[PDB]
């Protein structure tokens, strides 16, 4: 937790007072990086850009992705919803 | 296309004279302005990373460079401006 | 092929619940299983139960004040009590 | 992390590239080294190459280069993938009650969704659009 | 180690109330302890089984039994934030100021985990606010070291 | 851990007179009443059992159909195959 | 010996002064909103010539006089090893 | 955008792109998933991508409502965005 | 050596598990970490998968996670093996 | 002005007068404080250096670290540009925030002809930078015996 990191003891002054990490830094949960920010129709989003393994079947892999997501949904925090903004797969099934 | 980059030279002689190690100098510059992956921690049962980095407001401006201090062997705090110089130049952001 | 008798069931921590909360949920399900002796028999964990363990807290402040490095403390504790693989030697022509 | 393009190229890209040899069915090799600190080396093979073997051979050479890489690069994880370059699909995640920020959703996805999608057969590569959380220590030079 | 003594250590740990009830009728040693010196009261307190704490106390359990490192059930209950168990133990004579081998008290432990109501209950039963562990720390030191403002206010 | 998440493996069998598939269905039902965020999955034999059980009907039907088609070819008749197929219980009863 | 140096000092100076440092960015993510400038910080880069290796600084004397690498060694381009020498019909050659 | 451009300016361009689809292609586009900091190039401050999903073919009657005409219009509209390269494109039958 | 189960899980098991991606025909993965200082992670593949390819894909993902493991675990080494094979015989060697 | 900064960098000597004929700020500065003259000096665009000066471009314009166009031309060995800049009154002894002069930069990169021209226009050979080093000190450190003797 941020609290535990905050009380890391950097050093003890000669007058005995403590220098804690929270004294020389702000501690927060935050991204590993801050470069990628996504929106879906203008609202905050995240997502997974998925690429097909060499030679794998697109329709089959898509189904398998769907089945895996289905397992996750019942355990979502409130408000969390999967959306489907970009799929190359439907066109294969549909056009065939 | 090439873009402006901020070139900073560490003066080896000055550093040796003040007794500030080049490792301290480089870790100090790199950690603050670049971020450093220190080690892992556990967040709600999942192992995740710990990053040290300068707070944003201290790594936006070129003059900020001199606000960072390294501790010499004699225990004196030495500002970056004492053992370094800088200039603008052009470089590539993407080499092919 | 293995046992191939009865069923093999996995209870999963799908959120951030943690070990204790997953144990409670396990116990809950095992108790409910036992109320249906007519349909289920010998429903049981395949794993082990928590046991007493000996928690030792190093006091950082007292170590820093005594001039004892953490690495020495922790290496002293683990090498002595846990044992430590230092390096290899050669015993009648075999590396060991 | 924190590397400029030239540092990436001369410290990572060139080292890995010089170890790419005795690989069957290779038609050509290209790479980018950018000031994000990122390098991508792409090896393209003749049609009909077994992609499994191609990957295995590429990694056998890569592991000769690994010890020569900066420790910070090794610790970020180097990866070797066999995928199409284009996206099969994008799975988006939102919060309809608006009770989670972009950062929040991204951590959730990374921490709860992304690994199992990554292990799914046929999934060559997964890009997270966002970042997993890290413990962020934001230092103050004045206080330091 | 007793046959029923062992059965009781397990039932209390598991919070199998009805089993504990039967075990009490049958005379299962309430002072049974495992290898690390824990009693059923220790176990019930740790895992927060309130009724079993009450049943054990009605049946002559040592309220102030200490384990091999000198910790009591009040230590455990305070530490893991079981407020009602804390209250019950105190009403039944738990030493509010019990020190373990480390000089750690129930107040120390409750403050360290930020358990305000339990800290209040303990102060109410006469917890020595100035008690120091083996390192000279008070519950107050813990509070400000943890950066817990509410807790600090409580301990003045 | 199971599929990257904290997990607990549970073994059991169907009570005498009951099928494991029935015993599984109950386990699924008790599982659905566990605290929020606790999920489950079938592995090992149960994994094999499930996907194996979903074939059987299709395979038995294919067998039935092909036997009939062969016999109809043999006898040049859609009905005479029935007089052969009727013998199946005659041997199966002895086995049982 | 004359300058009281060893190959260990020589190796240290080369590691320190023939470095390629990751040094971060001005205005990198996450920024202070409003930032106009984003630029790479460029610090030490690899040496490229015998001249640069020669003026590597090993130490300054009590006297202020400098000891450079060229003062204790010859610097030149030469083979990683000198074990293989080929001739084509008696003439100096190389080959694959 | 040109290298040197901030994440903030890249967001501004992304908004113009998202805007165009949400207002001028109401009849044709179902959703926009826009990403700041990711492009085919690489995780930069100066790059982004928009994934567009269209309404079903049945609701996009006529050549003016097919992807080729939509992407031409879009690319022409975006041609007037300053100091950025922005263009819509249909991915070819086979990329490769 | 000398590690408790939580130590093993949180510095070895989770790191390895998080790197088990891009491997083909995986059905499921399971692991346990215990206080003898030991972890085992079993990956089970679809029937018909080439066991050699499966192993080399697993070991190559592992090979790239090694730098993320603690030193002493790297020292001991981490083995990848086909485990679904059984014993032909067991030869006991005793001293009487 | 932004178009001129860009035209200057590209060496598009034609586009440069077209914009200045439309009155673009000749001393327009970019985010690091480089003017069109800074950029022409850097990428060796003589024609544009010449046209810029004749249209009143500040010959002694400095960037956000105190570096001038003469610093850039001298550092990168653009002899002609160095001459042109000096003729139009460039501060031959200009110091950047580090106390580094054109002479320092020319010396460091062994630009012998450039050093001579700088000296001709009266560059101060005794000039020290923030570390007390002169052009001479640099020549000795670099092992440039040719240059080291010229600094006598």
């Amino acid at each position: 937790s941020t609290e535990e990191f905050g009380k890391i003891l950097l050093k003890v002054n000669q007058d005995g007072s403590r220098v804690l990490l929270r004294d020389v830094a702000k501690i927060e949960l935050g991204g590993e990086n801050y470069d990628i920010i996504a929106e879906f129709n203008g609202q905050p989003a995240s997502g997974l850009g998925i690429k097909l393994a060499t030679g794998a079947n697109a329709l089959d892999t898509a189904a398998a992705i769907r089945a895996e997501l289905a397992k996750m949904e019942p355990f979502f925090p409130s408000g969390l919803k999967i959306v489907y903004p970009y799929d190359t797969t439907p066109f294969v099934k549909i056009s065939i | 296309e090439d873009t402006p980059q901020f070139k900073i030279d560490i003066d080896q002689e000055k550093a040796q004279a003040l007794g500030v190690s080049i490792n301290d100098i480089n870790t100090t510059l790199g950690a603050a302005w670049g971020g450093s992956y220190v080690n892992d921690f556990i967040d709600r049962g999942r192992v995740k990373k710990v990053y040290v980095m300068s707070e944003a407001k201290y790594r936006m401006l070129p003059d900020d460079i001199g606000d960072w201090y390294v501790r010499a062997a004699d225990g004196q705090m030495v500002p970056f401006s004492a053992f370094s110089s800088s200039r603008w130049e052009y470089g590539s952001p993407r080499l092919e | 092929l293995g046992t191939a008798t009865g069923f093999d069931f996995e209870l999963i921590d799908q959120a951030g619940l943690g070990h204790e909360k997953l144990t409670q949920a396990r116990n809950q399900l095992l108790a409910e299983a036992a109320k249906h002796p007519d349909m289920l028999t010998s429903v049981r964990p395949n794993g082990l139960e928590d046991t007493p363990q000996f928690k030792i807290d190093i006091d950082q402040e007292k170590a820093q004040a005594l001039g004892v490095s953490i690495n020495d403390i922790n290496t002293t504790l683990g090498a002595a009590w846990g044992g430590s693989y230092v390096n290899d030697f050669i015993d009648r022509g075999r590396v060991k | 992390p924190g590397a400029d393009a030239k540092t990436v190229q001369d410290t990572v890209t060139q080292v890995i590239e010089q170890n790419m040899n005795g690989i069957d069915n290779l038609m050509y090799m290209s790479s980018n080294s950018d000031s994000t600190g990122t390098v991508q080396i792409t090896l393209t093979f003749e049609s009909g190459t077994d992609a499994d073997i191609a990957q295995v051979q590429v990694q056998n050479k890569l592991q000769l280069a690994m010890p020569l890489l900066p420790q910070e690069v090794q610790q970020q994880g180097v990866s070797v993938e066999k995928s199409s370059s284009s996206f099969l699909m994008v799975v988006g995640v939102i919060n309809t009650d608006g009770t989670m920020t972009q950062e929040d959703i991204s951590d959730y996805v990374a921490a709860n969704m992304k690994d199992a999608i990554s292990r799914t057969s046929g999934v060559g590569d997964v890009q997270l659009f966002g970042s997993q959380y890290a413990m962020r220590i934001w230092m103050n030079p004045n206080e330091l | 180690g007793s046959d029923l003594g062992k059965k009781l250590l397990e039932a209390a740990r598991a919070g199998r109330d009805d089993e504990v009830r039967i075990l009490m009728a049958n005379g299962a040693d309430v002072n049974a302890a495992d290898v690390v010196g824990w009693t059923p009261l220790h176990l019930a307190a740790y895992w927060g089984h309130l009724e079993i704490v009450e049943v054990l106390l009605k049946n002559g359990a040592d309220v102030n039994a200490y384990d091999t490192l000198g910790s009591t059930p009040l230590h455990l209950a305070a530490h893991f934030g079981h407020l009602e168990i804390v209250e019950v133990l105190l009403k039944n004579g738990a030493d509010v100021n019990a020190k373990d081998d480390n000089g750690i008290t129930p107040l120390h432990l409750a403050a360290n985990r930020g358990h305000l109501e339990i800290v209040e209950v303990l102060l109410k039963y006469g917890a020595d606010v100035n008690a120091q562990d083996k390192f000279g720390k008070t519950a107050f030191d813990i509070s400000i070291n943890n950066g817990n403002e509410d807790l600090a206010e409580i301990l003045q | 851990r199971y599929n990257g998440l904290p997990s607990m493996e549970i073994l059991g069998q169907a009570a005498p007179g009951k099928s494991t598939g029935e015993a599984m269905e109950l386990m699924e039902q008790l599982a659905s009443k566990l605290p929020t965020g606790v999920g489950y999955d079938w592995t090992g034999m149960s994994y094999q059992e499930r996907l194996s059980g979903n074939q059987a009907p299709s395979l038995y039907a294919i067998s039935l159909i092909v036997v009939f088609l062969c016999l109809a070819a043999l006898y040049e008749s859609w009905s005479i195959p029935f007089s052969v197929m009727l013998v199946v219980p005659l041997g199966v009863i002895g086995a049982l | 010996n004359k300058f009281q140096l060893t190959p260990v000092d020589v190796i240290t100076a080369i590691k320190a002064q023939n470095a390629q440092v990751a040094a971060g960015q001005l205005g990198g993510t996450p920024p202070v909103k409003g930032q106009q400038l984003n630029a790479s910080i460029i610090a030490q880069t690899r040496l490229t010539s015998t001249e640069e290796f020669g003026k590597i600084l090993l130490k300054v004397n009590q006297d202020g006089s400098r000891v450079l690498l060229r003062d204790v060694a010859k610097i030149e381009l030469g083979g990683e090893n000198y074990d293989i020498i080929a001739e084509f019909n008696g003439q100096p050659a190389s080959g694959l | 955008l040109p290298a040197g451009a901030t994440q903030e300016r890249t967001q501004k361009v992304l908004n113009e792109v998202t805007h165009y689809y949400l207002t001028k292609e109401k009849n044709n586009v179902e959703s926009v998933f826009a990403v700041n900091g990711f492009g085919f190039a690489g995780r930069g401050q100066n790059t982004g991508i928009a994934f567009v999903s269209l309404k079903d073919w049945a609701d996009r009657p006529g050549e003016e409502n097919k992807v080729e005409a939509i992407t031409m219009r879009a690319t022409r509209a975006f041609s007037q965005i300053k100091d950025a390269m922005v263009f819509a494109f249909n991915l070819p039958a086979i990329v490769e």
